[PDB]
């Protein structure tokens, strides 16, 4: 989740054809999605979109 | 456009639902033979005078108003209107409650003058069948109640109108199956 | 009508000979059906072998080739020619099925003898209940139902206490079953014999005291289950043959799972000469206390049974593979 | 009364959703289907939890 | 090929020792230990035969 | 028309996913349980199954090993009669439902070229829910008295309250009713993304014929478990509280054995279809030419649907209470579709280019086994020759000709096509004819003179026999072969334990070289949701085409038998 | 799903015949090696059989009526034409394996035949059927 962000439940289709699921970054993002790392905290990560109140 | 096609969820239900009719047909066919077999020596005639027929008539227009409110709460749900599918549901639930606690009533109204599980082949014929449903209505009403408690919380879009269309399909087959069920059992004899 | 010898040997695949004329046409049918089955199953071999043989990789490599030779995926003309020849060879053997099916099913045979068979768990239970005047002890017809004796079962359908549950009868009404004067009972260390004339229509009745058995006889080529009230199940409780034509003993087991001893209840057949017969009965009817062994020795025959033995009944046992008596 | 989470649809040769047909090919997103995915990580309100142990 | 006719010539002979074995053993427990000899020959010789078999037309190569 | 897309400077390639080798502590603990990509489930819900499959043939062996000569030597009739109750219900319902659904779950929404399953948590359940019951039903053994005793059909009335007391036989109802609620589950959403969730121009016709074979299972799969569930609480109503649904005095007998072989003989069709499917997948690849009669097997495959409905008494000929003509002839017909798409296998090998892959081998193997048992089939048909065959030994030789013949042969045939596709690895080809050779003629070995036995007079579920009737030198080979026939799982084991770790690794979307289905159209494993990219599906052959365009024009002009005269036709609007 | 919705009718009407075959041929047929006189299994399992199929049929043939020309019904259709949103997939949830625990304890309370068992095991089902739906339900944590 840290990592690549929550993931959310929109299997979109990209022109190509490729299944590319929608991913909610935590933190900021460098160029193109991709979000930067956060590092461990200690504490609870979200998992789920309603967790952020969605 | 949009494009529209079919309701994944409701396609889905519906091939549920299928599959459900046929348990049933397990039911009426444990039925229909130990019927058959029954009127061979005279002994079903017997047995069928136990039957409150204008009581089980009351619980049937029951349970077809419950329906019939239920679609309305359904019809609220395409609009997005929150409030008239809470509404209905709520109706429906209560309509479907005194029907199980109906049902239930006939049950011990039933085993006070003669007719049991362990009585009579007539007995275990009835209790299976009337039994299942009455687990499926209850199924159907904790349905409700979970709907009406996932709207309570989520934001009602679209998804949320979904699962009430679904549930309201289950609820429709539970009645129909107890419609025709009822006429099996309290009108054919 | 068998194709040859050996061959004919061959194609029974270890069937019994048949001591019965509806045997005889089950095992001719059976013949002729594997000879068909066998050049079917040649054919599709045959292909499945060609698959291997002639149609490979770099077999086809010696003739420069290469890949995707020949790319076809619908040859309709040789596709409803190929549908139609399955249908043709199933009808023409349905045909040869119920024409056969018909000798063995048919209840009018006019028999000249009728037993009584009752399974239980787990044995058997013969009784002679008509016998025709022609082989009978005195010349009137033999009718072998116990006066009192099945009365008493008659009496069984209705519990004194309350309890009529099965549309308005006893749970254990134990009355289709048939009580006999000459009954042929056999223990966990006697297998019962049934001992049949020669050359005369014998009527099967069968019923289980308890559970579904099978009266099977593989000399006969045929079996039958045997069900508690056979009438609520709708299930024919008799069989008739025409004849046997074979003389001596001949096995038969139950084929129906019946719980624990279901492999330890065989029966035989003794059939014997009609005059032999005769006079069995005869010794049996007018000596009610005798027992089956000393009837059997009446008319010079063994008194126990040749083609089966009763099984040694304890159970750590037979280790050493002595599991008879 | 509609809504406010209801997409905003023409009510005119056009239904988000009725007993038998819908917009997508599988389940409608819980989050809105006209919900625009993924957003700026200052709008999930995530506090990344700075923890130092010893 | 020499993989193959090791393997054959082993799984013969515990199979004509397993053979041999049934004879003496009547109808005791041990039929049921000289039947597991035989069909561990048995096993050895099919394992001999699919290798030679294999051998002959092989479908995957030494890198 | 076409519309190319103008050439993008700059697009290299996919990530190309790494293989299964190289897992990671706790990267799989976690995940498997709360999993609910169709990938993973599909992996466990196979190697689930082949487990069963070991524990429930580990009970054939002591079986057979009671048999090897007269007496009771280690096992009483007890233990002898509870071990083929548990063997043939371990597996016709843990290994053999299951297996169905794994190669289902796996490579259904990888052929339609779906992202994910439609009820993806659905599916999920329908995993843990089979296991639950097959940990429930092998829990009879763990009493004092054991397991259920009376086979895998549970006739009447010796499955009673008063015949068969004993807490084994409650287990056996509840635990084959909560394994055939996973079957409705997956039923149900392997039938909703056949419907909803297909890829752009994947028509109905397009689709292969393993999802075809899947669609006719689906529904067949939804009116005969629920029913089996009805007659198992019937029967469970019967035994806990004091129903009298069951007594022999009001049918009882007969009702239950109608409304079992209702279901008895649909779940068969449910073992056969699916591995018929997978046997029309590998035949095509590896012989370098279309399936033939595409249409055609569809028709057959339609047709297995409904006429397995109408024949479910050919199973109680000697009941004498079922209308002989009826069933006799019904049955007669359930031959004609099998013998339809069994032509079709050999219309596709013909005049084909083989090559002898494990796969081919494995489907090969498998045609000569199910076409005996097929043939037994048509004998047991007939009342006049199923009158001595009914509940007998050459019975039990029969369907081993064809279970053993379809969810063994053809599942083995599977594991071997689809295990570069599933882990990105390939299996030993020299390990995997070992098994082939061992598993063919151990089995051949022991369930050939099975038939002979069985006319001469021996009846199926018998513990013992006497030396004084000829089946000891029969049941002597059966034994020997029998063994042979356990060993053959010692080579599958290894292969698939080591080759999923060190199995050479695939560099190559199509390994197999000539694969035509769209899952030979992505990375081996695929990437989590199926596709990186999708072709243009134009028949339904799509991963053909896109690997050798240059036969495109070659497959459509020879394709039909003659007078394809369309090539010359003017063009439309 | 247009060619779906008809191929049901194959099936429907077929074991629509059959039922009516077989309930006129099983009571007014005297074999000799059956009884004559009506079953009541493999006629209400039967019409009720093609009940099945006539109803999704049936539901699948309304349904079609009202959806367009959808890309994967298309014959020529280019890929890039579904190209968009698949709806919502559940990427994950523990709650599958909780309630077939639940099912498999109320199985054993059945097996036992405990009441408390039961009653438990359904209270325990019921509980887990309701987080599975209100799983991406449940409300951002409020202090
Ligand atoms: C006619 C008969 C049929 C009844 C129809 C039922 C329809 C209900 C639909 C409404 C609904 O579900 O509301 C959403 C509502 C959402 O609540 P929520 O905002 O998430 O509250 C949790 C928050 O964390 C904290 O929010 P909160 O602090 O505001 O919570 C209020 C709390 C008030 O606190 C309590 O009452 C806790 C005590 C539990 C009751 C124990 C009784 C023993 C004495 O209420 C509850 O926790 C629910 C207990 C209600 C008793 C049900 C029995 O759902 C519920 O909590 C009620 C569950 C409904 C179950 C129905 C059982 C009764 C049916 C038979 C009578
Ligand atoms: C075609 C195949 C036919 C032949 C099958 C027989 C040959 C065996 C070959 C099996 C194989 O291919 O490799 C196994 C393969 C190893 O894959 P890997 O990528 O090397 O994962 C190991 C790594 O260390 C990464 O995994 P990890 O070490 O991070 O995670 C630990 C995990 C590693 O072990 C497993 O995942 C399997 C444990 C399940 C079986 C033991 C029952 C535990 C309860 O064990 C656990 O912690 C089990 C607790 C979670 C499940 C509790 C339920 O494991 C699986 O694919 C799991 C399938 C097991 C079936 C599901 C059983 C459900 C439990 C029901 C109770
Ligand atoms: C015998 C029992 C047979 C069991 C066979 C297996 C069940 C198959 C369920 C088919 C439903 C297909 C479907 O849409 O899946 C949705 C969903 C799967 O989740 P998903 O795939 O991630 O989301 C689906 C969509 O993407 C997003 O869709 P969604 O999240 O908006 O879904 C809306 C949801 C909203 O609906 C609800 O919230 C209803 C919640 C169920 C009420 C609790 C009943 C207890 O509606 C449904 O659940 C679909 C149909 C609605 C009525 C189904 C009511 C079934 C009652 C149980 C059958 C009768 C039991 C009698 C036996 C008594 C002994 C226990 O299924 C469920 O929510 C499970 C509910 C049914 C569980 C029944 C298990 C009982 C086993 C008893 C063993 C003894
Ligand atoms: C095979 C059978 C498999 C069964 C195992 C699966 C059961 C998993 C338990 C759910 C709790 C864990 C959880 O929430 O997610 C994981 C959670 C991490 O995920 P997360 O990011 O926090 O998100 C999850 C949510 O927070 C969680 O969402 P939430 O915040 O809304 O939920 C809060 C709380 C709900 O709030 C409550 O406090 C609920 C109060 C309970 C009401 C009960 C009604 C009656 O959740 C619960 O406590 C639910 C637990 C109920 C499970 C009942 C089903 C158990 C099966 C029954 C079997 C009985 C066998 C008897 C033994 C026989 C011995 C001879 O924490 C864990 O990792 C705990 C691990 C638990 C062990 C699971 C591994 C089992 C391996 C066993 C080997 C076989
Ligand atoms: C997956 C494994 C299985 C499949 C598939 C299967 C399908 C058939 N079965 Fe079966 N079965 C029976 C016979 C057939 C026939 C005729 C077919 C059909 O699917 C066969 C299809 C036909 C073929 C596969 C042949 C294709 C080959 C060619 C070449 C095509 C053209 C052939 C023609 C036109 C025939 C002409 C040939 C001639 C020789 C004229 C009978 C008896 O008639 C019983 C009950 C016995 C009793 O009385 O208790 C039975 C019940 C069972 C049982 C349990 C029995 C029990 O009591 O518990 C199992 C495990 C099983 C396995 C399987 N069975 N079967
Ligand atoms: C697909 C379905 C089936 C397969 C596969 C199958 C395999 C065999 N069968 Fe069978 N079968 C019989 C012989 C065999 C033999 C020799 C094998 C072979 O394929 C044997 C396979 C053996 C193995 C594959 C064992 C490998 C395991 C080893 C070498 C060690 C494992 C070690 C461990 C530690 C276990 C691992 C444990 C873990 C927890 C991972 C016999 C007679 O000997 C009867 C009738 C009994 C009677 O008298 O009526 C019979 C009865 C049936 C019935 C009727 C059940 C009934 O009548 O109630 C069905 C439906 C059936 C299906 C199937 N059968 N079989
Ligand atoms: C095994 C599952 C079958 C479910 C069938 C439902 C039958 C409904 C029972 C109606 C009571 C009949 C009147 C009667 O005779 O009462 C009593 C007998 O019946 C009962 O005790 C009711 C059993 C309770 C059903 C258990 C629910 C199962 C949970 C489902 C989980 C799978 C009278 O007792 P008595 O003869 O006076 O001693
Ligand atoms: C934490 C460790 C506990 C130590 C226990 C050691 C293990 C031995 C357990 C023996 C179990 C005996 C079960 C039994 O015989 O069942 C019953 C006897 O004991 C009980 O009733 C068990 C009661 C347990 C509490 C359940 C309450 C349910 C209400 C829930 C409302 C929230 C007999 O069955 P019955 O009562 O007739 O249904
Ligand atoms: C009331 C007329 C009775 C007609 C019944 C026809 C008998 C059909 C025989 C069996 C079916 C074989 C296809
Ligand atoms: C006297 C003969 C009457 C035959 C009636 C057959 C009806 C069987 C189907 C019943 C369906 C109930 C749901
Ligand atoms: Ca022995
Ligand atoms: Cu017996
Ligand atoms: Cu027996
Ligand atoms: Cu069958
Ligand atoms: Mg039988």
């Amino acid at each position: 989740v840290l990592e690549h962000g929550i993931e959310t439940g929109i299997i979109k289709q990209m022109p190509n054809g490729a299944f590319i699921e929608v991913h909610q970054p935590l933190g900021p993002v460098d160029d193109h999605g991709h979000p930067i790392p956060l590092p461990y905290a200690g504490a609870a990560v979200p998992k789920q979109m309603n967790q952020l109140g969605y | 456009a949009a494009l529209n096609r079919p309701n994944m969820v409701s396609v889905g239900t519906i091939v549920f639902l299928s599959q459900e009719l046929m348990f049933f047909a397990g039911l009426f066919a444990m039925y229909f033979v130990s019927r058959a077999n029954g009127l061979a020596n005279g002994s079903w005639g017997e047995q069928t005078d136990h039957l409150n027929v204008p009581y089980a008539l009351l619980i049937t227009v029951i349970l077809v108003s419950s329906s019939v409110t239920c679609q309305f709460g359904v019809f609220a749900a395409e609009r997005g209107d929150v409030y008239g599918l809470r509404k209905w549901f709520l109706v429906t639930i209560i309509l479907g409650s005194i029907f199980v606690i109906g049902q239930g009533y006939e049950y011990i109204t039933l085993v006070g003058h003669g007719l049991t599980i362990q009585s009579s082949v007539y007995g275990s014929a009835f209790f299976i069948t009337t039994g299942f449903h009455a687990l499926h209505v209850i199924a159907g009403v904790m349905a409700f109640v979970v709907v009406l408690m996932r709207i309570h919380k989520s934001k009602f879009t679209p998804a949320q109108a979904t699962a009430a269309m679904v549930v309201s399909y289950y609820w429709h087959f539970v009645d129909v199956v107890w419609i025709g069920l009822f006429i099996t059992i309290y009108f054919i004899q | 009508a068998p194709p040859g010898g050996v061959l004919g040997d061959f194609l029974r695949m270890g069937w019994p000979d048949g001591i019965t004329p509806e045997a005889v046409a089950m095992g001719n049918f059976w013949s002729w059906v594997w000879v068909a089955a066998w050049i079917i199953g040649i054919i599709m071999w045959g292909l499945f072998l060609t698959a291997i043989f002639a149609w490979g990789a770099k077999r086809a490599e010696k003739r420069g080739e290469g890949e995707f030779p020949k790319q076809l995926q619908y040859n309709v003309p040789l596709e409803l020619v190929l549908t139609i020849v399955p249908i043709i060879i199933v009808m023409v053997l349905f045909f040869f099925t119920v024409q056969t099916q018909d000798k063995v099913t048919a209840l009018d045979k006019n028999p000249e003898v009728t037993v009584d068979v009752t399974a239980y768990q787990w044995n058997w239970k013969f009784g002679y209940s008509e016998i025709d005047g022609s082989l009978a002890p005195g010349g009137q017809d033999y009718q072998g139902s116990d006066p009192e004796r099945q009365a008493a079962a008659e009496a069984s359908k209705k519990d004194p206490s309350g309890d009529n549950p099965i549309h308005g009868n006893s749970k254990s009404d134990v009355s289709y079953l048939e009580f006999n004067r000459i009954e042929t009972l056999g223990t966990t260390d006697e297998i019962p014999v049934m001992v049949l004339p020669v050359n005369t229509p014998i009527e099967f009745n069968l019923a289980s005291a308890d559970v579904a058995h099978s009266f099977w006889v593989p000399e006969f080529l045929f079996k039958r289950d045997a069900y508690a009230h056979p009438e609520a199940n709708k299930s024919q409780r008799v069989f008739q043959i025409e004849e046997i034509t074979e003389e001596g003993a001949f096995v038969g087991r139950c084929a129906e799972m019946c719980g624990t001893y279901h492999a330890m209840m065989n029966f035989e057949l003794r059939v014997v000469d009609r005059d032999s017969f005769a006079e069995y009965i005869s010794f049996r009817d007018s000596n009610p206390d005798a027992t089956n062994a000393q009837a059997l020795e009446h008319i010079g025959q063994a008194p126990y049974a040749t083609s089966t033995s009763p099984f040694v009944s304890d159970r750590t046992a037979t280790r050493d593979g002595e599991n008879t008596q | 009364f509609v809504d406010p989470a209801w997409p905003e649809h023409n009510p005119a040769d056009g239904h988000v959703v009725t007993e038998l047909i819908s917009k997508v090919a599988g389940a409608s997103s819980p989050w809105g289907d006209d919900k625009e995915f993924p957003v700026s990580a200052e709008e999930t309100g995530y506090v990344h939890p700075y923890t130092r142990i010893n | 090929m020499g993989k193959s006719f090791a393997l054959l010539v082993l799984g013969a002979i515990i199979l004509a020792g397993g053979v041999w074995y049934t004879i003496e053993v009547g109808y005791s427990v041990m039929a049921i230990v000289a039947a597991l000899i035989m069909a561990a020959g048995g096993g050895i010789i099919t394992w001999g035969l699919a290798v030679a078999a294999d051998v002959n037309s092989p479908t995957s190569h030494k890198i | 028309m076409t519309a190319v897309a103008p050439r993008v400077d700059g697009h290299v390639a996919p990530q190309r996913p790494e293989p299964t080798g190289h897992a990671r502590k706790g990267s799989k603990a976690w995940l498997m349980m709360t999993t609910t990509d169709h990938k993973q489930l599909g992996i466990m819900y196979i190697i689930m199954s082949f487990s069963f499959f070991f524990l429930g043939g580990l009970m054939a062996l002591l079986i057979r090993a009671e048999l090897f000569t007269p007496g009771l030597q280690f096992l009483s009739n007890e233990q002898f009669n509870q071990l083929f109750t548990m063997h043939g219900t371990v597996m016709l319902l843990l290994y053999g439902t299951p297996i169905v659904w794994g190669f289902a779950n796996y490579v259904l929404p990888l052929q339609i070229g779906a992202p994910d399953v439609a009820f993806p948590r659905l599916n999920a359940f329908g995993f843990w829910i089979t296991t639950v019951g097959g940990v429930a039903m092998l829990t009879g053994f763990l009493t004092p008295g054991g397991a259920a005793d009376f086979g895998w059909t549970m006739y009447s009335p010796l499955s009673d309250a008063i015949h068969s007391p004993g807490l084994g036989s409650d287990m056996w109802i509840v635990g084959v009713g909560a394994t055939g609620i996973g079957s409705v589950a997956s039923a149900i959403n392997m039938l909703t993304t056949i419907l909803c969730l297909r890829a752009p121009g994947m028509t109905m016709f397009r689709m292969p014929i393993f999802t075809w074979n899947i669609f006719v299972v689906s529904v067949l799969a939804l009116l005969i478990f629920p029913l089996l569930l009805a007659a198992a609480l019937g029967v469970l109503y019967d035994r806990k509280l004091g129903g009298h649904l069951y007594d022999p005095a009001n049918g009882g007998s007969l009702l239950w054995q109608h409304l079992f072989w209702f279901f008895g003989h649909p779940e068969v069709y449910v073992l056969a279809l699916p591995f018929f499917g997978i046997v029309s997948e590998i035949i095509p690849v590896f012989s370098r030419k279309p399936m033939f009669g595409y249409v055609g097997l569809i028709f057959a495959t339609l047709s297995i649907g409904a006429l397995s409905m109408a024949v479910w008494a050919h199973h109680m000929f000697v009941t004498g209470a079922v209308l002989l003509p009826f069933f006799s002839f019904m049955t007669f017909l359930i031959s004609v579709p099998t013998g339809v798409k069994f032509f079709n296998w050999v219309g596709t090998m013909w005049k084909g280019h083989i090559t002898w892959e494990t796969p081919m081998i494995w489907s090969v193997g498998f045609m000569a086994t199910f076409l005996f048992g097929g043939l037994t089939g048509i004998m047991l048909a007939s009342p006049p020759l199923d009158f001595h065959l009914a509940d007998s030994y050459f019975l039990i030789a029969h369907f081993h000709y064809t279970l053993f013949g379809t969810v063994v042969f053809a599942s083995c045939a599977g594991v071997y096509f689809w295990f570069p596709k599933m882990t990105g690895r390939m299996m030993d080809e020299r390990l995997g004819k070992i098994h082939f050779w061992l598993t063919f003629v151990g089995f051949h070995g022991t369930f050939l003179i099975q038939h002979w036995v069985g006319n001469m007079g021996m009846p199926r579920r018998y513990a013992d026999y006497l030396d004084s009737d000829g089946f000891t030198i029969y049941n002597q080979i059966s034994t020997v072969f029998s063994f042979l026939l356990g060993l053959s799982v010692i080579p599958f084991i290894w292969n698939v334990f080591k080759s999923w770790r060190y199995g050479e690794l695939v560099t190559v979307d199509d390994p197999w070289g000539y694969g035509n289905s769209l899952e030979w159209a992505t990375s081996c494993p695929p990437p989590r949701h199926n596709f990186a990219s999708l072709p243009r599906i134009r028949s339904e052959r799509p991963a053909f085409e896109l690997h050798y365009p240059h036969m495109i024009e070659r497959m459509r002009a020879e394709a039909h038998t003659g007078h394809h005269d369309d090539i010359n036709a003017p063009e439309l609007g | 799903m247009k060619s779906s919705a008809k191929l049901m009718y194959g099936p429907t009407v077929f074991m629509a015949a059959m039922a009516v075959i077989y309930i006129f041929a099983t009571m007014h047929v005297s074999d000799g090696g059956s009884v004559k006189g009506v079953e009541w299994v493999g006629s209400v399992a039967l019409v009720l059989s093609a009940g099945l199929t006539l109803m999704l049929g049936v539901y699948l043939h309304f349904t079609e009526v009202r959806v367009d020309v959808l890309p994967e019904d298309w014959e020529e259709a280019e890929v890039a034409d579904k190209a968009g949103t698949l709806g919502f997939f559940s990427p994950s949830s523990i709650w599958p394996a909780a309630m077939s625990g639940a099912v498999g304890f109320l199985a054993f309370g059945v097996v036992y035949f405990h009441y408390w068992m039961i009653a438990v095991g359904l209270m325990l089902l019921i509980f887990t059927i309701t987080k599975l739906n209100l799983q991406y339900g449940v409300p951002k944590e409020k202090h």
